[PDB]
């Protein structure tokens, strides 16, 4: 069981619990008229910060295991960026990365203007 | 009359297209799965995997294999499996697996009058299991086995556990030299790859490493040497040769036993907990020798200050060692 | 020759190998026997053993009755792929090999009444779980269980060819046991149950007793010599303080090294073997010697007569106690 | 209907020449490729290789397999792949590769109404990667996988990554205890041999080695022993036996250090960074012992010169060691 | 004209029955055998086996393959051996064997006008050889290779060495680094199992182990350490620390040498020659230490007796060790 | 589209792959060439080496003449199983691999004149006998010999495609050697004679020279440091008996450990190597230093002048002898 806490631009996702069984953290954004869509994903030792095409070169994702946190730095905000953000945990053999169904635990929503 | 049974079997296989799944173009075919665990041989920390031998059985209904007039189960030769449609079941986290083939290939085909097919295999696999050995040897692991259809999505095939939580059997009788099985769990879900959504079954065990001779043989010598290193402070200026001999002996003995202990630990190149404990003990004996050197140097000019520093060390060293032991116990136990 | 070709063509005409003899009418009785040609090494590290066998089966099949000049046809092994053969497998096997050099090591013989004799040469790696509580003076019963994989007890049964004790025969020269000793075997049969039904299982237990010589001249002798070396220091004069201190510390460190290095041979068990208890008692003796030296050193300047008497008592007490312990330990473990 | 689809497939395979590639004698066939990396089992320096498990998907068009009347994509059995034309793609730098075959051969064939074939395999390959261990353990390793058509030249076949830079996924799934992936890259080019020119694709990874274990196990003990060696400079001449014992202890412990992972390296001829650090530390300890020998030899007749030598050494040695560490960590890092 | 040859070969294999041996139901068929030993790759005491590469040729006559009108010996493709009858020859004591298959399967079929067939294979086989290591490393082994017919008894087949005692070649050109092939022998007999009597051929080698490497590896260090232990007698009896350190170090080094040497051999329960030598050396060094302890026990009250004992031990120990070496090397060499 | 299918069907109509091209009429000529993609590691412990090659053969078969719109048919390797191909094998090979990922790595091309080009990709483990007298400064010539297995010199002969120097081409970056240098190769073609007749064998020798850096930084430097440390003891005052005794004993033990470790990295040859001589001389030096200390301690009580003279002479002489020995050894063996 993993508990995700969201804080925060620069957002922070902090995980507590069996974080070793869910070594991938992903960010999703949800618009009022559209379903949640993938934005970014980070592996603790995979070293592959994956990003969506719409958020390439504008958002960055960093990792640190000192307190088990994932940092999402946002640059060059756009009017379409107004969506509620979520942080989710993905299993080791959970399949694809861009699909919200594969993520087990989700974090509380956060609004960005 | 075996002639009638032969005619029935040949009629069933006549015009049988193995390239089409049952109910092709229609509803998905439900495949039920049972696993009988026979043994778990080696759980390798170096290779991050475990060996598992199982009887893997699948059930599915096929209307093309429905026969009438024979009121018996038909157990056919395993070679008939080369003429029937079978699910493309595979394991995602295995590194090398094989089906036993002595004396013949361990395969079972059983047809039922209502078209039900039971397909059984005896499989030995080496499944990958990533381990978090940062708490070695007081570590707990969660090793899973994943089952999925390689080619058919949920529009064509659906997996489920046949018998609910009593599908996988024989886990209780499994015994390991190091670990002990505490819990096993069965999960059914859907996994979405870039090609589509496939069914998935998961059998996960939780292992807890035992505690015994090795837990004492890796901590007690080091802590005993560190404790003995504190007699240096209670020795007066007279018989200082004994103090020097004690310090040298502590350093040499700790280094020797540390090497002879690391010779047995698993050869993985990242920081475990026992390594940090041994480094802390070595740092403590090094600090004790450094304190002795400083006290001996300042002894002639300021004997009272040297005696006061020895008195301070008498209390400081055990207290700091206990504090560090408490921190280690909180963080890594 | 053409007559035999005609006979074989007639026998194989209309034959369906997918069906067992007496399907739906009777039970297929398979008489089985084993000739062990080499009882290979036993690997206690992996808890397994290797064995080379001539595996022989015999059964009736009325579809293969013939009448020709000869009574028995000793055919090519490829005929085994043309008729029905039992799907016998070994329950505790790990990775077996059916030898294929230079040709498939199989023989098929057909008697005129339909009897089939089918023999193969196999190498079997079988699991032998071990209880290493009396190591290295332990004994084991390594099992070998085989039976049908797909046919239940209502379809195929297995019987030993002759009396059960005479059905598994071990060759006189075929013993590749470097470390153990084969004391015989016990042969039995029974019924096993599984989700697929009830099956007939034939089981053979081979009794092994480990030879202790290697460990005697590998671990016991170094420990005994280290204990004697530690007890040597009681004879040095009390002025040789550095010499006796070196004796004590070197013996303690050597004992610790021997205790640590004696667990690499064994698999990672949790309990303690007999060798572990022997090493523990030797460690206790070495530490007692060191403590005795410290006590003698403490009383040197106060009561030299008392220290001399302590040394005199120790020089007799330590060897006598160690000898009595050795006698008790070996009497207990070699007579069990 | 199943019979209609069976008839369609039989008509497709009827009069089909597997020996001839699509568009034989005409334009080359374009093959797109995708790779989904399951994991990297190990990266071995002894044998200079790495094990890689992947899903390898190929995409091409064969007009002879085009079918009409069915608005569906035919996901066929794996065995059907034995009756079609598939590319001869191979890996130039692999040493042992196999396709997983439990419970069936992990192979997928999918035909499309346009005559478009998708062919998927699950492959475990031990690729050969040559490593430069001059900066070990502060080194980066670039390991590549080469994908080439064996029998067909650039006039017969063409290779490309389907989707561009997104054709390779699963990079984040890779977890190595002693390595961390920094970057991966895709390359496309042509390679000319004596038999002609062939297309070539290249998948490259850049791994970085974790330094924490080496700092914990190698650098810290050596630094502590080097610091301990300087204690003898603060000891008076009356305690000469103490200085001898300290020097011998430091030399012996320095020799004992770093015997933990000898077996997991090849027999390279050059000198690594860790070897350089160990040699420097041993040189410092040996120089301290030699200084003690010189001082003890000369102190009888020239006490003042011996005192001056000791007072200079107790300042020179820490400064020289600090300068050596500065140069080492400024060159290698 | 190749058409005539093709027609002849088609006639030969038209009515041929592969399930029947030549002269089925009649007199037994005689098979001659030749072996050309390419190399004996390795000889292992741990695994108790040796590897052997050979060209293995068999010679027989099958009257169903006799052809006329062609004055040549037809050397056919190796795949033709699949359509012909070949003997079921196997090696009784082989653990792992394989026929080389690069670039094609190493197999030769040569037919003769009178129906004679020559059948050749290139076999690399590992064969079990139980070794009596009681005289190791001055031992002599007798490693055999068994050849037998599996399914055919002496009523069906017969084996003989084709060429008498010259049927095996290449033995003289074998260069084992650690062994010298003293002799090789050929035996032909019958082996009776419960299923009948079968022909048996035996090819045996007598291998003598070169002492060589073992002189520079084990005997010389033991001799040097025993000589080192005698330096104690040349040190003044009042230097207790140095002599005790020397004795303890020699004893521990001898024990470590013996243990680390024995850790690389099968766990035999008996004592080898090298073990006897090492035990003798250990007894000598332990007696030296005991002699020093006795000297130290009485050097206060009776210094003259201690000095006399030291002088006598300066002579008795080397002489006794020389006698021990003389007896050992005249008993084992 | 169907034109090529008809051509291929006409080519194989009545073809017999059991018969070599020109059986009973002439000698088939096979032109061979080798492209070494990577020269693999060398295992001196097992006395073998590994090599990865593209192996190309070319010959003429009149049965495959055709006329069509194209000139060369670059067919799938499956066709190669329906025609005659040479049974080339490597005489000194141990266990080679024909790579099958993802397909069998073979190519077949048929020209309109009947010429056949057949290429494959192989990994060959070959035997390379080694003479380790000059170890670790030795040179080797690893051979690779290949030829026909069943066809004698009167049926099938082998030739190089171009001049033998340029018929074996090594890739620039194809070098997996760790402790060797690939100086070059020599290519020859000869005739061997076995019990079944005379065959043509093509031979390629690869010349290798062992790099010395590993053994310089693994054995030579520790031996030199041990000798220097042992000779340091000459500068200690004669009254420090335990210090010099510890120096001597530790240096002797280090010498023994180095000898055992260095001799445990080679095949168990029965002759001494250069490294063995170096270690023997270093051991002699260390033992000589210890004997010198013992002699000094013998005379330190009755003849102090002799002891001081011995100490001074040893200080002067031991470094000089060790230096001249090192110079002579290196001059002798570097110009071997
Ligand atoms: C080793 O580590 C693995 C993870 O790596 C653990 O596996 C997880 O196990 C838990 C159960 O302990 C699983 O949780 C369960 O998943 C079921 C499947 O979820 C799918 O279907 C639902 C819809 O039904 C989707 O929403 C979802 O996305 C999936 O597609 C759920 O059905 C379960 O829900 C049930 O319980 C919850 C309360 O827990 C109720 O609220 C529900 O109503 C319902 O009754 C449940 O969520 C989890 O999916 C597993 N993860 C993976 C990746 O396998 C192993 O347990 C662990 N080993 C051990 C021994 O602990
Ligand atoms: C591990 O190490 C390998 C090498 O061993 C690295 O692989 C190299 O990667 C670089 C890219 O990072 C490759 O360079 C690129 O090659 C492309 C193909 O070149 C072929 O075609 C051109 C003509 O189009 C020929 O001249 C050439 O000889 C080849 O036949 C080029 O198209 C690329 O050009 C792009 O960059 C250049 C500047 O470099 C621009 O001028 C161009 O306009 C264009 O933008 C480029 O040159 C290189 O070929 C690869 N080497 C090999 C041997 O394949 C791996 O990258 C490395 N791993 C990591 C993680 O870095
Ligand atoms: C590269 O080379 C490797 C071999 O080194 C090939 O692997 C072989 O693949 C073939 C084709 O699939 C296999 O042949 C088939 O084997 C089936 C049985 O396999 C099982 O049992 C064997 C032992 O008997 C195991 O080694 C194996 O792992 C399996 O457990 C047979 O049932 C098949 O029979 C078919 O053909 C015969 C022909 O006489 C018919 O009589 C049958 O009715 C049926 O049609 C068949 O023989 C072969 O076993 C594989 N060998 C190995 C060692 O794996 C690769 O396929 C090859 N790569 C490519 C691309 O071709
Ligand atoms: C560098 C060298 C370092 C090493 C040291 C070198 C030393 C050199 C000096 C001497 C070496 C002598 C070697 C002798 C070897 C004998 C082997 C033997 O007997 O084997 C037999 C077994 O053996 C036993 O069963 C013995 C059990 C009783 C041992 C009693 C010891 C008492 C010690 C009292 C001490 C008091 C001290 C008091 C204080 C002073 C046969 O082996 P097996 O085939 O397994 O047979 C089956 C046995 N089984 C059926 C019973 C299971
Ligand atoms: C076919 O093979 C046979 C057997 O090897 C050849 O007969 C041999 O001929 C040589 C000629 O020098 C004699 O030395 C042998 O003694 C003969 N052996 C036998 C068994 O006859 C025969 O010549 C070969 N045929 C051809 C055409 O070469």
């Amino acid at each position: 069981q993993v508990q995700l806490v969201e804080s925060g631009l620069r957002l922070s996702c902090a995980a507590s619990g069996h974080t070793f069984n869910y070594p991938i953290m992903g960010w999703f954004r949800q618009a009022p008229g559209k379903e949640r869509e993938f934005v970014g994903a980070i592996s603790w030792s995979g070293g592959s910060t994956s990003y969506a095409d719409s958020v390439k070169d504008r958002f960055t994702i960093s990792r640190d295991n000192a307190k088990n946190t994932v940092y999402l730095e946002m640059n060059n905000l756009k009017p379409e960026d107004t969506a509620v953000y979520y942080c989710a945990a993905k299993g080791r053999y959970s399949g694809g990365l861009y699909y919200p169904t594969n993520y087990d635990y989700w974090g509380q929503g956060t609004q960005v203007t | 009359n075996m002639s009638f049974v032969k005619e029935t079997v040949d009629k069933l296989l006549k015009g049988y297209d193995i390239r089409l799944r049952p109910d092709f173009g229609g509803p998905p075919v439900c495949v039920g799965m049972n696993i009988d665990i026979a043994s778990i041989d080696m759980v390798s920390e170096v290779n991050m995997d475990y060996t598992l031998t199982m009887y893997f059985q699948q059930y599915w209904r096929d209307k093309r294999l429905a026969y009438s007039g024979i009121p018996l189960n038909l157990t056919l030769d395993n070679r008939v499996a080369d003429q029937l449609w079978v699910p493309d079941t595979y394991f995602l986290n295995d590194k090398k697996s094989f089906v036993h083939g002595v004396t013949v290939k361990n395969r079972m085909i059983r047809l039922h009058p209502d078209g039900t097919v039971l397909y059984g295999l005896r499989i030995t696999t080496t499944a990958a299991c990533m381990m978090d050995l940062r708490r070695y040897p007081l570590d707990e692991q969660n090793c899973t086995l994943e089952i999925e259809s390689y080619g058919y999505t949920t529009d064509d095939i659906e997996f489920y556990w046949r018998g609910g939580d009593k599908a996988v059997t024989g886990v209780e009788r499994i015994e390991l030299p190091q670990f002990s099985i505490v819990e096993h769990r069965l999960v059914s879900r859907n996994v979405v790859f870039a090609t589509g959504a496939y069914p998935r079954l998961s059998l996960s065990f939780r292992l807890k490493r035992n505690i015994g001779y090795f837990i004492l043989q890796t901590y007690m010598p080091s802590i005993l040497i560190t404790i003995l290193s504190w007699v240096s402070f209670w020795i007066n200026y007279d018989a200082s040769a004994a103090r020097v001999a004690l310090g040298i002996t502590t350093v040499l003995t700790m280094t020797t036993i540390n090497t002879h202990l690391r010779e047995t630990l698993p050869k993985i190149p990242y920081v475990k907990a026992i390594d940090m404990y041994l480094m802390g003990c070595f740092v403590f004996v090094f600090l004790a020798l450094l304190e002795y050197a400083f006290v001996n140097y300042i002894f002639f000019s300021q004997p009272a200050r040297a005696a006061a520093i020895d008195r301070w060390s008498r209390i400081v060293f055990p207290f700091t060692f206990s504090l560090f032991n408490l921190v280690y116990w909180l963080y890594y136990v | 020759t053409t007559v035999f070709t005609r006979i074989l063509d007639r026998l194989l005409d209309g034959y369906d190998n997918r069906l067992r003899p007496g399907l739906g009418e009777r039970v297929t009785e398979v008489k089985t026997d084993i000739f062990v040609t080499s009882f290979g090494p036993v690997s206690d590290h992996d808890m397994e053993y290797t064995i080379d066998v001539f595996f022989r089966q015999s059964w009736k099949d009325e579809r293969l009755k013939f009448k020709g000049p000869m009574t028995v046809l000793r055919l090519n092994n490829l005929m085994a792929s043309k008729i029905w053969t039992p799907d016998t497998f070994f329950h505790n096997g790990k990775k077996s090999v059916a030898h294929n050099m230079t040709m498939p090591n199989k023989l098929l013989r057909i008697t005129e009444d339909g009897t089939l004799l089918y023999t193969m040469r196999l190498t079997v790696r079988a699991e032998c779980p071990m209880h290493l509580e009396d190591f290295p003076m332990d004994a084991h019963a390594c099992p070998l269980k085989f039976g049908s994989y797909a046919y239940t007890r209502a379809e195929v049964v297995y019987e030993w060819t002759r009396e059960p004790a005479r059905s598994v025969v071990v060759a006189e020269d075929g013993s590749r046991l470097n470390q153990y000793d084969l004391l015989g075997q016990t042969v039995d049969s029974g019924i096993v149950q599984s989700s697929t039904g009830e099956y007939v299982v034939m089981t053979t237990h081979f009794h092994l007793k480990r030879k202790i010589g290697y460990f005697v001249i590998q671990t016991y002798l170094p420990c005994i010599m280290t204990v004697i070396l530690s007890q040597v220091s009681f004879w040095l004069n009390r002025e040789s303080v550095p010499a006796r201190t070196v004796f004590g510390v070197t013996t303690v460190l050597t004992m610790t090294t021997l205790s640590i290095s004696a667990r690499n041979s064994l698999p990672k068990v949790a309990y303690a073997t007999a060798m572990d208890w022997f090493i523990a008692v030797c460690y206790a003796f070495v530490f007692s010697a060191l403590i005795e030296f410290a006590t003698v050193n403490y009383f040197t300047k106060s009561q030299p007569a008392r220290a001399a008497k302590i040394d005199r008592l120790s020089r007799i007490a330590f060897p006598l106690l160690f000898g009595i312990f050795n006698l008790v330990y070996w009497a207990t473990y070699l007579n069990r």
